[PDB]
């Protein structure tokens, strides 16, 4: 059937699932941002800005 | 005057009495008549904790802090003699009373700083 590196072509013209996809990505990029934040807040030391 | 019930739960119990704006007079001292303090009372308003200047000694200042415990700070019922001295000065000398209360305050970092706020 499809080679591994083409599996996402299954969206080339399914505006619906293309948006479903793009939505999931945004979710992960937003998710990452949120949690990369918490990681810094759990380890950043404000004791000295100088 | 208010009864216990008239204060319970209001937090009013942790507040030293107050004098009105009027009362700005002066009390006389006989210097030949012993006097005592029937009731000293101290109510905290702020607790500042001097910060450690890190290794870089740069002079440290006191910083405000949040009161993590609650309204249990006040010292009340202090008592002792207020002897008059030869030079005409006065020195209070405490004997007994609720002269101390364990207080705990937090800081910028989140550090809890417990102290035994007292005047024993
Ligand atoms: C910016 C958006 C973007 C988008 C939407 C696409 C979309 C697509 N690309 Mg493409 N590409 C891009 C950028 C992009 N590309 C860039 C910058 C390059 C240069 C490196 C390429 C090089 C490239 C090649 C050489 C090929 C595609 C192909 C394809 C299609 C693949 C279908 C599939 O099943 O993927 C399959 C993807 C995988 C099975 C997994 C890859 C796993 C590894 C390599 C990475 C894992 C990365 C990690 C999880 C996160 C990465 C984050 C990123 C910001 C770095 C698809 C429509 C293929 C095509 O044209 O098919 C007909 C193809 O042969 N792309
Ligand atoms: C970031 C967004 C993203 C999105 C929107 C999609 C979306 C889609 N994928 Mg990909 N894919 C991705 C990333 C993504 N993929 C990555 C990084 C890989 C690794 C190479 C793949 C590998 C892959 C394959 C091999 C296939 C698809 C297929 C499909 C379609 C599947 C329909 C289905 O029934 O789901 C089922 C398939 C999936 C849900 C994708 C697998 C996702 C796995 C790899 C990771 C889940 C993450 C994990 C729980 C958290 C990580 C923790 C960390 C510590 C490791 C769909 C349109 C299939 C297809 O082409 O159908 C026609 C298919 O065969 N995907
Ligand atoms: C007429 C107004 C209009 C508006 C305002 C938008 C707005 C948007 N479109 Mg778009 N679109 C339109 C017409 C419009 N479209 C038409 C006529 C088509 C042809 C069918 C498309 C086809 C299209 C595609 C194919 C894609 C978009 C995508 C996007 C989004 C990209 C940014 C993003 O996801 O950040 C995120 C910011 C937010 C989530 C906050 C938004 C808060 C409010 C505005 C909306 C809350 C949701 C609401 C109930 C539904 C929104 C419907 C949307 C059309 C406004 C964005 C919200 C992309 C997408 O969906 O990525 C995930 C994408 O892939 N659009
Ligand atoms: C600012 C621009 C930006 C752009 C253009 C993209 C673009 C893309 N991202 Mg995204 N991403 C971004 C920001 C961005 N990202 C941010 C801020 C985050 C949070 C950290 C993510 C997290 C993210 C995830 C988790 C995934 C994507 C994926 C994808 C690809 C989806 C379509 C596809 O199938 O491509 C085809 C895929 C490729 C062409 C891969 C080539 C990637 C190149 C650029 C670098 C390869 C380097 C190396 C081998 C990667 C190391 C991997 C590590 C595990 C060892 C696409 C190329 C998905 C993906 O890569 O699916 C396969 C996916 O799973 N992104
Ligand atoms: C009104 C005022 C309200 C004030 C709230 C203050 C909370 C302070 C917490 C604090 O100071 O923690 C300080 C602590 C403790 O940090 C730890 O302290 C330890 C010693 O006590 C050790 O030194 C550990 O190594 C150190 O990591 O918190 C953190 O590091 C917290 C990271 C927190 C991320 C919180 C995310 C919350 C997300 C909610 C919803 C997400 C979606
Ligand atoms: C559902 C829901 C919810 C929740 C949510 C959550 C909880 C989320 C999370 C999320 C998350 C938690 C996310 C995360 C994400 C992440 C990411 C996205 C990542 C990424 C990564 C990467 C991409 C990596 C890579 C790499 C490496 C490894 C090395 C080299 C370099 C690089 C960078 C390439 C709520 C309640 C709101 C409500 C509604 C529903
Ligand atoms: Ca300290």
């Amino acid at each position: 059937g499809l080679p591994w590196y083409r599996v996402h072509t299954v969206l080339i013209n399914d505006p619906g699932r293309l948006i479903a996809a793009h939505l999931m990505h945004t979710a992960l990029v937003a998710g990452w941002a949120g949690s990369m934040a918490l990681y810094e807040l759990a380890t950043f030391d404000p004791s000295d800005p100088v | 005057t208010l009864t216990y019930d008239d204060i319970v739960g209001t937090g009013l119990a942790n507040k030293c009495p107050t004098l009105d704006d009027t009362a700005r007079g002066a009390y006389p001292i006989d210097s030949s008549q012993t006097y005592r303090i029937a009731r000293l009372c101290l109510q905290p308003t702020t607790f500042l904790v001097k910060e450690e200047p890190k290794n870089k000694r740069q002079e440290a200042e006191f910083v405000p802090t949040k009161l993590v415990t609650r309204e249990t700070t006040s010292l009340d019922q202090i008592q002792g003699e207020l002897k008059v001295n030869s030079d005409g000065s006065l020195t209070f000398v405490e004997e007994d009373g609720i002269d101390f209360q364990p207080v705990t305050v937090q800081m910028a970092g989140g550090e809890r700083i417990p102290l035994l706020f007292t005047v024993k």
